[PDB]
């Protein structure tokens, strides 16, 4: 305690008093880790290798509940060209968990996903399909040569 | 004005005194908008209907500069076959110019 | 102001004890002030009243206090022992002495009645 | 000061942005308040130390004394005095700038003033005790020679030699105020401490801080949403910053006018109501009365004392 | 610019009533009942110099004021809401002369509370956890903010001793401890109220347990603590137990030194001295004196039992300070455009390299948070120390001795006091002179008798007509113009305002005596 | 959350000696000679039932010296002796003797007039700091104005005092 308060005074002398040096806080002791755990898993590989998709005039909103995600799967595989989330990191989805989840599908152009960020203004941002500015989430986006 | 109070002193029992609490303003009517006499105008009865026309390898590169056309004159006459705006309405162009 | 340039009345606001007068020192952004004080000591306990009665007539201190050492009655100030022969001159009157309560008897000396005691000898 | 408006000039995109910065000035709201509070309670405190409204008598006896001076006229219509009309020529928007007015008129300032002035020359000291207990203004001056140790015949003996050199002295009280404008100065900084923070609060508008523009209208009229948020975002830091500033300075001062306030009711004790013993507290020499006088944010004393002069040498034992 | 203010609500109390009353500010009140922003208004419509209201009816009568709302205006109850200008007493003016003093006949002695705040609770902020919260990454960016909460401890800590320097040197002003004395015949004075009593809690007085109960109010939880007070509250009595003591029995001396003997009985005549009252009227006047001491102590209980309005300051300010606490509590739950209040969503589901963004801001502006706090609480530090170094103050000049400057302790002509342990204060009873019943009479300045003129050693001259008297500036006790009582200098007619009467010398019959 | 507590040493000064205690704030002895107060939990001292006057003030009536081999110790203070007075209805004291004290009344009258230039202390020289100084207007000429006012007030307050 005595180096402490040395430390603290920025001197080798202390003189006779009370002086406040620190925090003592109780540490954890281990981690606990609770989830919900439902015996579905999320059907993501059904909406992205879909053969027929939307157009974007006529844009796909699916909706996902009542399952187990597993979007570290979806990441660790390499078939997109790009993978930005917003309010959210794509590392850290995996340790949330959430209330409902909206898979919103279609295909477009590709000097028009600079177009596409939310908030962000242009044709298809405010005539076709609009993300708020407050949007919290995921946009992938895939080069489609062969699909 | 009662319960008015209970809406920021977090009770119900308010005690007997005065209580700056609310203010008000007044709404804003007719939002009239104002220019100068306007009284500039842009000669395009010379440049559309003149009368020497020329052909399209003799083009006079014409000034106008510094003044107004009123293109909403150019919009109810309504006698054009490829009147044809590229990346600006023809509504606000008088509000954005170059 | 109110203790270099004049004795302040105020109790322990200048020093501790009775005031008297104080005397200023510089200091290095500060001042000091040194009180000079009157402080009492070395008592003893006596047995006192409030009041005499010598005739019928209530005596009471112009100053001080009536006091009693044993077989003797005196009168003296209050922060000094100083014991005074009683005399009508240190005291005054006021009222019969049945009102008074705490009272006590004796007779109080007037230094009329030897000189005039004095002539009637003559 | 109104938070809303001094932020935020009409635009709820402004205001939205303040929400969500908590409850902040709510609090400015609060201690500015806590300071309106003060400047009432300071007035309350100096002038109401009386019970009760005493008014003048109608005759000027008072053995040559003149009065007319510190009394008020009925002859006008604001019922002041001359040396407070001296006092009261002598000293000199929209943007949640508001001058809620004091609690007290300064006629009803004027009104506790002459209260105090009258029962002072008719009832003693002793008013300010109990109830109110009549005297020659010839006697009360006897009594307060007692209070500096001068028999009483020194008072009745040259009472004449005392009236015109006191009559003469208000006429220097009316003459030093009435010519030279420094002695106000005291007043006359409060006022302008106050000002100057008024016209650097309101011109802090006129600053970016880091924005491409200071007025507020404009980053509304030629940005999105996203974009201009976060300029928005630099316009609130900075006009908070500086109403804090402003808050910061308001509280000091009002401390110093809180201790300067405890310090006059002392002295409209002491030096009003009583005759006090203590030295070189209220004028220069032996305290012997004192006069209060009506004033714009303030108070004016008018002390007398006992200073002696023309001496002698001599032999003591 | 087009007019805007501020709109308040006059209410004369919840349970009272619910006819309210809406104040508008420094608006001409054509366009009020319309625009916006109106909770409905009604009927009436009057306008005053500070605006215009609705909710009321103003009346040519006045009355005391109760509510301010500004401009010399109040507002009252009355079976309904109206306002009023206001009213300064009784305008009286009293009766003058050149040849007339009231003199008192009779007199009370009457007790006035006065409380004064002398501390307030130390309060201790920590610096980290109130940041972030034992998170590592989090306290990693704070430190490279330098050294903002080191300053804030000292600050704090800085306060914190400060308090107790002031609870030091506001009570412990005598050096030890007295002890009260066990027989209790102190000339019919009942002190029963203001002694400590051996049947409660061992050092408690009566008047504290009417006055520990009154005085009420957050907890030990997250960011805050609460340190007590240095001296412990039981021997805050003992204290003040022993301040009774010698101001009860050995008198006013033990400020100066070592203590004296004297009566209680007794100790008045010197009291009566304070103001120049003469001794006699001490004892002819003992009894009267007891009831009236006793209906006064019997009083100061009775005004402070239900609910006296003047506990006030002392009860407030633990309540600004609680909610100044409370106002940093609310501080977590902010937001300042993070997409969080707590930490821990922000660690959930953002990224690292990133996050720290949304943190930069959120240590701002909990920080801008904090030296709000650290202001308020320090403006009205400073602002309690000066009023308690007052109270101190008023510790010395009024318990320890007998103090002159009127109108500092209790209103009246000052004569004794008695302090009383309290929650975070000192309550005073100051014991003032009221005197009353008043009989004026016909006086004159100075007398001449032999050309010569006569001036009393103390007092006027009052005659009822035809008898001249000799009575003291301050009580009625006629007496009998004599030799003694007065001094000779100077010719007569050299003084205006002079009456002729006779001068009684004692010494003529004791020249009589003998013959 | 689980407990936690600020963290205070009392100590002596270290040129007598090197002992210590801690005191841990808020948070009692079950958690971290041991005593236990209303301030927390005090650790290195030991309690003593005598009761010698204050030395180090802790909290809750308790304070700690170093006193003799040699140790910390906690104790409740003193108010000074107990005592009383004798009295009656009937006897009184009157000093035969006196003494002449002298008391010391220290008391601060100023300080060191201090005055800071803003745009020095933010910005070292450089043109470009100073302009984005300037576009936050004129806050920085508050400080120094405020800094002026202390610097005039330091000399009014000795020419109170001592031009008397
Ligand atoms: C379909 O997506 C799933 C996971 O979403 C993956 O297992 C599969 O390989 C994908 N199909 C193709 C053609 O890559
Ligand atoms: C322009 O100014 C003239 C001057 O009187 C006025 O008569 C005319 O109406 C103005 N033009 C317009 C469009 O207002
Ligand atoms: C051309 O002239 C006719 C009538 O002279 C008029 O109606 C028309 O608006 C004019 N158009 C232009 C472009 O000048
Ligand atoms: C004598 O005076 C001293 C003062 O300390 C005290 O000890 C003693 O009690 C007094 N006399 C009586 C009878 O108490
Ligand atoms: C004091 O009161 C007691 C009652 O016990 C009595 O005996 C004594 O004589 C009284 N003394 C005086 C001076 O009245
Ligand atoms: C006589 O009085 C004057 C006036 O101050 C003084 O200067 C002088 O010294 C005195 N005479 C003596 C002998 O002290
Ligand atoms: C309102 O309540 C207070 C305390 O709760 C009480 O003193 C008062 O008399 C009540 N008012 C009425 C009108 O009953
Ligand atoms: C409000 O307006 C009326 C007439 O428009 C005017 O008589 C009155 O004086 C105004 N009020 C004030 C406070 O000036
Ligand atoms: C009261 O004041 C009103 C408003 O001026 C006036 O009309 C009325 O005559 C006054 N007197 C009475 C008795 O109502
Ligand atoms: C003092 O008053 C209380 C009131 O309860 C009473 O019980 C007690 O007997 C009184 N004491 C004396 C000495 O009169
Ligand atoms: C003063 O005495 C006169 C004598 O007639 C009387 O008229 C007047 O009312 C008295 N004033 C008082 C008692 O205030
Ligand atoms: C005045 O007081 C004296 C005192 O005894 C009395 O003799 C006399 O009758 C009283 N009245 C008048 C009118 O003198
Ligand atoms: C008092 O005033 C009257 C007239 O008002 C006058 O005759 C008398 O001489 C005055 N007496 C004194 C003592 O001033
Ligand atoms: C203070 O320190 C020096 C070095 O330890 C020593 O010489 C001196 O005696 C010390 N003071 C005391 C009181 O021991
Ligand atoms: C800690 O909590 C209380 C608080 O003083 C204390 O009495 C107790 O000994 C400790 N806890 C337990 C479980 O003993
Ligand atoms: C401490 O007080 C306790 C009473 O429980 C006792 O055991 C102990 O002896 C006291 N200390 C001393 C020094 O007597």
């Amino acid at each position: 305690p005595l180096s402490e308060t040395k430390c603290t005074l920025k001197s080798f002398t202390v003189e006779k008093g009370i002086y406040q040096t620190s925090n003592f806080r109780v540490q954890p002791t281990e981690s606990i880790v609770r989830f919900p755990n439902i015996t579905n898993l999320c059907p993501f590989g059904e909406v992205f290798n879909a053969t027929r998709f939307a157009s974007v005039y006529a844009w796909n909103r699916k909706r996902i509940s009542n399952c187990v995600a597993d979007y570290s799967v979806l990441y660790n595989s390499a078939s997109f060209s790009t993978f930005k989330c917003y309010g959210v990191s794509p590392t850290k989805l995996n340790d949330l968990c959430f209330t409902n989840v909206y898979a919103d599908s279609f295909v477009i152009r590709g000097d028009e996903v600079r177009q596409i960020a939310p908030g962000q203004t242009g044709k298809i941002a405010d005539y076709n399909y609009k993300l708020p500015d407050d949007f919290t989430g995921c946009v992938i986006a895939w080069n489609s040569n062969n699909l | 004005p009662l319960s008015e109070t209970k809406c920021t002193l977090k009770s119900f029992t308010v005690e007997k005194g005065i209580y700056q609490t609310s203010n008000f303003r007044v709404q804003p009517t007719e939002s009239i908008v104002r220019f100068p006499n306007i009284t500039n105008l842009c000669p395009f009865g010379e440049v559309f209907n003149a009368t020497r026309f020329a052909s399209v390898y003799a083009w006079n590169r014409k000034r106008i500069s510094n003044c107004v056309a009123d293109y909403s004159v150019l919009y109810n006459s309504a006698s054009f076959s490829t009147f044809k705006c590229y990346g600006v309405s023809p509504t606000k162009l008088n509000d954005l110019c170059f | 102001s109110e203790c270099v340039l004049g004795q302040s009345k105020r109790v322990d606001f200048c020093g501790k004890g009775y005031h008297l007068m104080s005397f200023p020192q510089s200091a290095p952004h500060g001042v000091v002030f040194l009180h000079v004080t009157y402080v009492p000591a070395q008592e003893k306990n006596f047995t006192t009243a409030p009041a005499i009665c010598h005739d019928g007539k209530a005596h009471f201190p112009r100053e001080g206090v009536f006091v009693s050492n044993g077989t003797h009655w005196f009168v003296t100030q209050r922060n000094f022992y100083e014991p005074q022969i009683i005399t009508t001159d240190n005291t005054f009157v006021s009222g019969n002495c049945d009102v008074v309560i705490g009272i006590v008897n004796n007779t109080v000396y007037d230094p009329l009645q030897p000189e005039l005691d004095s002539f009637k000898e003559e | 000061v109104d938070c809303t408006m001094y932020i935020c000039g009409d635009s709820t995109e402004c205001s939205n942005l303040l929400l969500q910065y908590g409850s902040f000035c709510t609090q400015l709201n609060r201690a500015l308040t806590g300071i309106a509070v003060e400047q009432d309670k300071n007035t309350q405190e100096v002038f109401a130390q009386v019970k009760q409204i005493y008014k003048t008598p109608p005759i000027k006896d008072f053995g040559g004394f003149n009065f007319s001076q510190i009394l008020p006229d009925p002859s006008k219509p604001s019922k002041r005095s001359f040396i407070e009309d001296l006092l009261f020529n002598k000293v000199t928007k929209f943007n949640g700038l508001t001058v809620l007015p004091p609690l007290l008129t300064d006629e009803m300032i004027a009104q506790y003033t002459s209260a105090l002035l009258a029962g002072t020359i008719t009832s003693g000291w002793t008013f300010g005790a109990g109830a109110a207990l009549q005297i020659p203004f010839a006697m009360q001056m006897a009594y307060r020679f007692n209070g500096i140790g001068v028999t009483q015949n020194v008072l009745y003996e040259n009472q004449k030699l005392i009236a015109n050199q006191f009559n003469s002295a208000i006429g220097k009280i009316q003459d030093s105020l009435s010519s030279t404008a420094s002695a106000l100065g005291k007043l006359q900084d409060v006022v302008n401490q106050n000002a100057q923070a008024l016209n650097t609060l309101v011109k802090q508008l006129s600053s970016n801080f880091g924005a491409i523009s200071s007025v507020l209208n404009d980053i509304l009229s030629r940005l999105d949403k996203v974009e201009a948020e976060v300029q928005i975002d630099r316009l609130i830091t900075g006009r908070l910053q500086s109403l804090q500033t402003y808050v910061t300075q308001q509280l000091i001062r009002a401390a110093e006018i809180r201790a300067s306030a405890n310090l006059a009711a002392t002295k409209m004790s002491e030096c009003v109501l009583g005759q006090s013993k203590r030295v070189d507290f209220c004028g220069k020499g032996y305290h012997l009365m004192s006069f209060p006088q009506s004033a714009p944010h303030g108070v004016v004393f008018l002390h007398v004392t006992y200073v002696p002069a023309q001496e002698k040498n001599f032999t003591t034992a | 610019p087009c007019s805007f203010g501020g709109v308040s609500v006059i209410t004369p109390g919840t349970n009272t009533s619910n006819q309210v009353a809406v104040l508008y500010q420094d608006v001409n009140c054509t366009e009020v009942p319309v625009a916006i922003h109106a909770d409905q208004t009604g009927s009436n419509v009057f306008q005053t110099r500070a605006g215009c209201l609705i909710g009321a009816e103003h009346v040519n009568n006045s009355y005391e004021c109760d509510i301010p709302i500004g401009a010399g205006i109040c507002a009252s109850y009355q079976t309904s809401i109206i306002a009023y200008t206001m009213s300064l007493g009784a305008e009286n003016s009293v009766a003058y002369s050149n040849n007339s003093i009231a003199i008192p006949t009779n007199f009370t002695i009457s007790v006035t509370t006065e409380i004064l705040p002398v501390s307030m609770t130390k309060t201790s902020v920590d610096c980290t956890m109130y940041i972030c919260g034992d998170s590592t990454e989090c306290s990693n960016l704070l430190l490279q903010y330098g050294s903002f909460c080191t300053q804030l401890n000292r600050a704090l800590t800085g306060i914190a001793v400060e308090q107790d320097k002031n609870t030091q040197e506001v009570f412990a002003q005598v050096k030890q401890i007295y002890k009260t004395p066990p027989i209790k015949d102190f000339g019919g004075f009942n002190f029963s109220q203001i002694l400590p009593d051996p049947s409660k809690p061992s050092k408690r007085s009566f008047i504290e347990d009417l006055l520990f109960n009154k005085v009420t109010l957050a907890q030990k939880f997250n960011g805050l603590t609460v340190l007590p007070p240095l001296l412990t509250d039981e021997m805050i009595a003992q204290y003040t137990s022993a301040l009774l003591a010698g101001t009860i029995t050995s008198g006013w001396t033990f400020g100066a030194g070592a203590a004296l003997q004297i009566p209680f009985a007794m100790q008045m005549a010197y009291r009566f001295n304070g103001i120049g009252v003469t001794q006699n009227v001490l004892y002819e006047n003992q009894k009267l004196i007891a009831n009236q001491f006793n209906s006064a102590i019997g009083k100061i209980q009775d005004s402070l039992s239900s609910t006296a309005s003047a506990l006030g300051k002392l009860q407030d300010v633990v309540n600004q300070n609680a909610q100044a606490l409370n106002t940093l509590v609310k501080q977590l739950s902010s937001n300042f455009g993070a997409i969080s209040s707590v930490l821990n969503d922000i660690l959930s589901r953002l990224d690292p390299p990133e996050a720290e963004v949304q943190i930069d801001r959120l240590i701002t502006g909990r920080l801008q948070s904090l030296q709000t706090y650290v202001t308020q609480q320090l403006i009205r530090a400073a602002e309690i120390r000066a009023s308690a170094n007052l109270a101190a103050t008023k510790m010395s000049e009024c318990v320890l001795g007998q103090s002159k400057r009127v109108d500092f302790c209790g209103k009246g002509y000052h004569l004794m006091s008695f302090p009383q342990s309290a929650p975070h204060g000192v309550v005073f009873l100051h014991v003032t002179y009221v005197p009353a019943q008043e009989k004026n009479f016909t006086t004159a300045p100075a007398i001449c008798h032999d050309g010569k003129a006569h001036f009393p050693r103390e007092g006027v001259f009052v005659s009822n007509g035809t008898h001249w008297f000799v009575t003291q500036r301050n009580f009625y006790e006629p007496q009998i113009i004599t030799t003694d009582n007065t001094f000779v200098s100077g010719n007569c007619d050299v003084v205006i305002g002079i009456v002729n009467n006779t001068v009684y010398d004692p010494l003529q019959p004791e020249l009589d005596s003998f013959k | 959350p689980c407990s936690f507590g600020g963290v205070s040493v009392i100590t002596p000064g270290t040129n007598t000696s090197n002992q210590v205690a801690v005191l841990y704030q808020g948070v009692n002895c079950t958690e971290v000679n041991v005593f236990q107060t209303r301030a927390g939990c005090l650790i290195g001292a030991e309690h003593v039932n005598n009761s010698y006057e204050c030395d180090i003030p802790i909290g809750a009536g308790i304070c700690a010296s170093y006193q003799t081999s040699q140790s910390i110790i906690a104790y409740t203070m003193s108010l000074g002796a107990e005592n009383s007075v004798a009295y009656s209805n009937n006897s009184i004291a009157i000093p035969t003797n006196f003494t002449i004290s002298v008391t010391t009344e220290i008391l601060p009258v100023s300080m060191t007039k201090t005055s800071v230039d803003c745009t020095m202390y933010i910005c070292g020289d450089s043109t470009e700091c100073s302009n984005l100084l300037l576009q936050y207007g004129s806050f920085c000429t508050q400080l120094n104005r405020a800094l002026t006012g202390i610097a005039v007030e330091q000399d009014k307050n000795t020419q109170e005092v001592f031009a008397q």
